[PDB]
């Protein structure tokens, strides 16, 4: 987060595994995996995006 | 002897009976004239272990609230039936917890009890052959290939009918898109009297009123997506055809009742609705 | 000294801090502007012991499928709000596979975690009382006693709303059959001021954002019917009004976020369709 130190808010940072519908709302987003990140003294946030596949490995 | 070295380092480049009871959850399924009951390739259904997780995150076992039995709709036997198939776990996609679970995960997996029900009289005649077939790809009725639409892939708890000859959609503005199973082709190319190499069980009106399949989860992945994939598939085909005192017209009821085994799901999201027919 | 001697059988007859991160299932909620977080009577939520079962057959427990946080519809907080009611497991019959749960099952059980989030300025000023009732009955709006009915009684997520003054309804043809919440009298002929008898936490918004509160299932059966019963009703009033920089006109969101734990059900039937409103 790159904004003045008098901002402050909450994000959320939503991974949906694939197979339905791309979220298109919160509400959708937050059934999948996420983090809920609070701006403050701490402007930078790590989501982990876990290793699920039914493959052992991906395509590039 | 002979001697043998190898000059590389990937090792790719190297030379080459009858009275049982299932209780699962709140579901009990007594039976009195069964023909034993079937564990696919003898592998009982189980959780998927931490040496072959793939998914990071937590998984949810739903436990009893999915993993027991729910009964699809009855379809009827007579002597002009070529058969029905069902694909799992589609079959089960509107069933109780279970299809919230499989809509709410992008990845599912789960084994089966598939309990296959048909009571006649001493009276009749009849054999049924019930297989579950990993990967039951079935072929199109198009000259297009691999063109079955997902809604028709997909009928759910219905599933669909085998054809005694093949039919080709001719339809170009509007096409079918959908599958064409030949009962005697087994619906994928296959001569149906060889589909016996797969798990199976013959229900012998003379000798037993019922099936018992236990599916292992069978994938070439520890999970998958279940909206999908299928990863089994149940085909009844009459082996003999149904016959009874020569009064003709006669048809008795095929039921079936799945219950999925070690539900495992990962990565919950919004729900997915699927596209309907 | 004296001397008793009791000249009877039955026994009768005898003389007389701030960062805090919860996770359920697949849902986690941080926090960094918390006052702590209340355990209502100082009870954890538990599963019922064999030594309390009142219940023979087998019970169910979805665990993570149900035992997760559902966030309820927010609320908006402006100088005129009286205050907002919920009752559980009422607010939470649509959410998930917990609402299945509650509605396939005869008998449920299940404490709660209770977290209400109201984020405002360090230029705003206010104060919400957040209760935890057990058994919040709450008065109707007519001359007839106990008038009120299942559909206004239940709500939902959506909850309601308290009032300023009573207003009794004189509609004799078409009676509203709804509750008549006053917040003075905390909607029970009780002064409010005396509602922190009951588990609680004050949101103060130049102290904390949130409060938590992790209810006990408390009831007089160790388990009961969920739609017929809600075992917990949560009130939130004004205790301070909002106020913001003079500019006036200003409203806040609250939002609530609630996780059923240690849930149990019992007596698996056909699911239950309550009349709606």
């Amino acid at each position: 987060f790159c904004g003045s130190m008098m901002a402050t808010g909450k994000l959320l940072v939503s991974y949906a595994p694939p197979g339905a519908e791309a979220p298109k709302s919160r509400k959708e987003a937050m059934l999948g995996t996420h983090v809920i990140w609070d701006i403050g003294l701490q402007s930078s946030c790590t989501m982990v995006v876990p290793w699920i596949s039914n493959t052992t490995y991906r395509l590039t | 002897n002979y001697t043998t070295i190898n000059y590389y380092r990937d090792s790719a480049s190297n030379a080459a009976d009858r009275v049982m009871q299932l209780t699962l959850g709140n579901s009990t399924i007594t039976t009195q004239e069964a023909a034993n009951s079937v564990v696919a390739y003898g592998r009982w259904p189980e959780y998927i272990k931490d040496s072959e997780a793939n998914p990071v995150d937590q998984p949810t076992e739903p436990a009893v609230a999915a993993c027991r039995f729910y009964t699809l709709d009855t379809v009827t036997w007579r002597k002009e039936s070529r058969g029905w198939w069902w694909k799992l776990p589609d079959a089960l996609k509107d069933m109780g917890l279970f299809g919230q679970n499989m809509f709410y995960h992008y990845l599912g997996r789960a084994g089966y009890t598939v309990h296959v029900q048909c009571n006649a009289s001493k009276f009749h005649q009849g054999a049924l052959g019930v297989f579950a077939v990993p990967e039951m790809c079935l072929a199109g009725d198009s000259t297009t290939h691999m063109f079955t639409k997902y809604e028709n892939a997909n009928p759910g708890e219905k599933g669909g009918e085998f054809k005694g000859s093949f039919t080709l959609d001719t339809n170009a503005t509007n096409p079918a898109r959908n599958f064409c199973p030949v009962d005697y082709l087994f619906g994928s190319g296959v001569l149906a009297g060889n589909a016996f190499v797969y798990p199976h069980q013959i229900i012998n009106l003379r000798t037993n009123n019922c099936a018992t399949l236990v599916l292992p989860y069978v994938n070439s992945l520890s999970i998958d997506s279940m909206t999908k994939h299928n990863n089994w598939g149940i085909a009844i085909l009459p082996l003999a055809p149904l016959d009874f005192a020569t009064e003709s017209s006669t048809e008795i009821p095929i039921t079936l009742t799945i219950a999925p085994m070690c539900c495992e799901f990962n990565g919950l999201r919004n729900i997915t609705v699927p596209r309907t027919q």
